[PDB]
């Protein structure tokens, strides 16, 4: 899911692919000054790539409309405390669909337990695993 | 920077849903159906495989200029040092 | 020693390369001999050095110059893979104990027995991972314990598994 | 394959730039010979002698007859042995390194689109009346038939007709053909990309529709995974003998296909020297 | 000998995976990241 | 020339060790000033060699 800002008119600008198509985009709104310690504010963005172009042909197919929200917390939360009681309660991003204001989560969302056990998943759509990443190499010795 | 290692445990990706809406067993149908028509194949050929940069794990290194400046050194003291012989063997010449 | 660092072709076509080099500036002494051109570039890639055959004038020059830097090429190219070839052999399979997976799961073209009715044979038993194994080894394995030793020295046996101190001291006294 | 990967490896020591500042070097040194000369010997018969010597003396020339003249070229010997030691040890190292290649990609290529109009006829081993070929009788048609047309034997005996001279290809499950591969006699056997595959759809357990079971055991088979021993299982009775890096390959032929650059040089080389004839040959009639 | 020393002399500070020894054993000057409290922090949460 | 250059390199690659007697019986540790340096050993004492 790529993210740019809205050109000034608030229509997102025009691109070409490899084979000259142009790429599908959406008004995406989230929140400003992504930074957690400033008064984050909405305003209009331009969000896409894979999942759009996905939620795009599940359209095409499904004859229902659409309106993206861009997260307000920028996590993909787990389960924690409420920091009021002993109960422990949804943060991130599974809480805004918990709460009121979220029906589909097309995002790099990820099987487990305790989320399958609290809303019920679809069929998965790419196989990922877990994997480490260390930077490259440089020439060597024999010196003089 | 690379990426190594293998890989353990192994989940995968998929669209959330609410439980028990209308949709899910429509969507769950409508993903399996795209995933047997190369359009995953297809999308993730458009867009997360143009990778330019290459691994190429081998090649080891190719002697630079840093295990030559000695020598092209000793062949510049050595013509320094002809410079001032040719002189000194032509004095000894004169004088013999 | 001979081709095998090298292509079964490769020494042809370098003998007519030479032959053709060699006749091309016996035959550019017209710009203003044959034996002699023939011995020079016979001899520059040989490495021996007989006759001042020297070249003619400006074109024979950077002929010899290439002539021999290809010759240099080649030699020291020889050098290189026969060096690689030679490290890269002494193969053999210098088994790790039960970590290499290969006795683990192996085939019967791989042979490994111990004493009969021995500690070995529970212990073997006790464990329900190595079941195969211990069948792989009930299917042919030795009453005695000394002509063990010898059925291994005539190579009918190569992986004998068995206790430590005899095999530390059938180890250091038998060479084999 | 048994391929080592070395097309024009008689170059890769020396990065090329060391060797403009060798001919610089050359040509200084030459005249520098020449002008303590001075104070039948030219100032291009000395550039034959020094090429000579830096490339395994071999050509007979005409030696200095000053002292420091004399001094000189010793020194210039030096330089000459210590640079060849160095060049062949370095192209011995370069040649040790070479593991494998890529024979084909994936599906998409005019490789598996060329059924007939192509090298001696193909095949790809399909075991009959299998999820496979409804697959790619939904997805290209051409290859269904018009390509599939070699239909091979069960799984062991297409495996074995691959290792016999058949050896055209096989398309199968990818779990099992991974284990196969694993576990087998030698490393005749690997499988192309080996993580990028056409219609991942995974396996699993099927159960009786709207029964109501689906939530617990969907639970129960998410919660291994959150523990790990699925991996064990795996890496118990699915991890085979081969797969473990590799070591090299060591072409002891080396054929006129990986060593041809010096060739290309040589004749880049003649055609030099019959321009510079026939440029002599112009320049001397007028 | 310089062939000797042009051969063997690469090094191997590569991490093989969940089992490689400069992982499992903590070290300072080997460090290794994550993301905060995500799917990935939960997996090695639940295993003790 | 080449084919012996090139085996030699062959040999310098392999390294055996730099093991040492076997024991606690030899002369190098049967005397402690009956060698080179003076051999100030380590035994910590209030243990297994003390007693």
């Amino acid at each position: 899911v790529y993210v740019k800002p809205t050109l000034s008119d608030g229509t997102c600008k025009e691109e070409f692919t490899v084979n000259g198509d142009p790429v599908k985009k959406v008004i995406c709104t989230g929140p400003n000054d992504t930074s957690p310690g400033s008064p984050r504010h909405t305003v209009p963005q331009c969000c896409y790539g894979f999942c759009i172009d996905l939620l795009i042909k599940l359209a095409r197919t499904m004859n229902f409309t659409y309106e993206v929200h861009l997260v307000a917390d920028g996590k993909f939360g787990t389960q924690e405390r409420v920091n009021n009681s002993n109960k422990k309660e949804w943060n991130g991003m599974m809480g805004e669909l918990l709460s009121g204001q979220a029906d589909m989560i097309v995002a790099p969302l990820t099987i487990n337990n305790e989320r399958a056990q609290y809303i019920e998943f679809s069929k998965p759509f790419k196989y990922q695993g877990l994997t480490i990443l260390v930077k490259k190499e440089i020439p060597r010795s024999t010196l003089d | 920077l690379v990426t190594t290692g293998e890989l353990f445990f192994r989940s995968g990706f998929g669209i959330g849903m609410r439980k028990d809406s209308p949709w899910k067993q429509n969507v769950s149908l409508s993903i399996l159906k795209s995933h047997e028509n190369g359009f995953m194949e297809d999308l993730d050929k458009t867009w997360v495989r143009y990778q330019e940069c290459d691994s190429r794990s081998n090649a080891p290194a190719t002697l630079t200029f840093e295990n030559m400046a000695g020598v092209f050194m000793i062949v510049a003291g050595g013509i320094v040092a002809g410079i001032f012989l040719i002189f000194i063997e032509i004095a000894y010449k004169s004088r013999a | 020693s001979f081709m095998n660092p090298f292509q079964s072709t490769l020494w042809l076509l370098v003998g007519l390369s030479v032959h053709v080099v060699a006749v091309m500036l016996y035959l550019l002494d017209r710009f203003s001999t044959l034996s002699s051109a023939m011995w020079f570039s016979w001899g520059v890639l040989l490495n021996s050095g007989i006759g001042e055959g020297a070249p003619r004038s400006f074109s024979a020059r950077i002929l010899g110059m290439v002539w021999a830097g290809f010759a240099m090429i080649i030699v020291a190219s020889y050098t290189a893979n026969l060096a690689a070839f030679l490290v890269l052999d002494r193969p053999e399979e210098r088994i790790t104990g039960i970590n290499d997976p290969r006795l683990r799961n192996p085939s019967d073209k791989f042979i490994y027995a111990t004493v009969k009715q021995s500690s070995v044979d529970i212990y073997f038993r006790r464990q329900v991972e190595l079941s195969t194994m211990y069948r792989h080894m009930e299917k042919h394995n030795y009453e005695s314990a000394a002509e063990a030793i010898q059925a291994v020295r005539d190579n009918k046996l190569h992986a004998f598994i068995w206790d430590s101190a005899v095999l530390e001291f059938e180890a250091s006294q038998k060479c084999d | 394959s048994n391929g080592t990967v070395s097309p024009s490896a008689f170059l890769e020591p020396f990065s090329a730039d060391v060797w403009v500042m060798m001919f610089v070097m050359l040509l200084i040194v030459s005249a520098v010979a020449v002008f303590v000369f001075e104070y039948s010997f030219t100032i291009g018969k000395a550039i034959w002698l020094l090429w000579g010597l830096v490339f395994n003396n071999s050509v007979p020339v005409q030696n200095p007859k000053g002292t420091t003249s004399k001094i000189m070229v010793s020194v210039w010997a030096f330089f000459a042995v210590i640079f060849l030691a160095s060049y062949t040890a370095n192209l011995a190292a370069f040649m040790i390194q070479e593991e494998y290649v890529d024979q084909v990609s994936g599906l998409s290529d005019k490789k598996f689109q060329r059924p007939n109009d192509f090298s001696p006829p193909f095949r790809f081993g399909t075991v009959p009346n299998g999820s496979t070929e409804r697959n790619i009788r939904n997805n290209y048609a051409e290859m269904h038939a018009y390509m599939g047309k070699f239909n091979q034997r069960g799984v062991d005996d297409a495996l074995l007709s691959l290792k016999t001279g058949k050896l055209d290809a096989f398309i199968y499950d990818a779990a099992v053909l991974n284990y196969m591969a694993g576990r087998d006699e030698g490393c005749k056997l690997v499988t192309i990309g080996s993580g990028k595959v056409f219609a991942s759809t995974g396996y699993g357990i099927a159960i009786q529709k709207d029964s109501g079971w689906k939530r617990q055991v969907d639970l129960a088979i998410l919660q291994l995974f959150g523990d790990g021993e699925m991996e064990e299982l795996e890496a118990l009775w699915l991890t085979g003998i081969c797969h473990n890096e590799k070591n090299e390959v060591m072409s002891s032929q080396l054929d006129i296909d990986n060593m041809a650059g010096v060739f290309y040089m040589l004749g880049a080389a003649m055609a030099l020297s019959l321009i510079t004839f026939i440029s002599e040959h112009l320049f001397y009639w007028q």
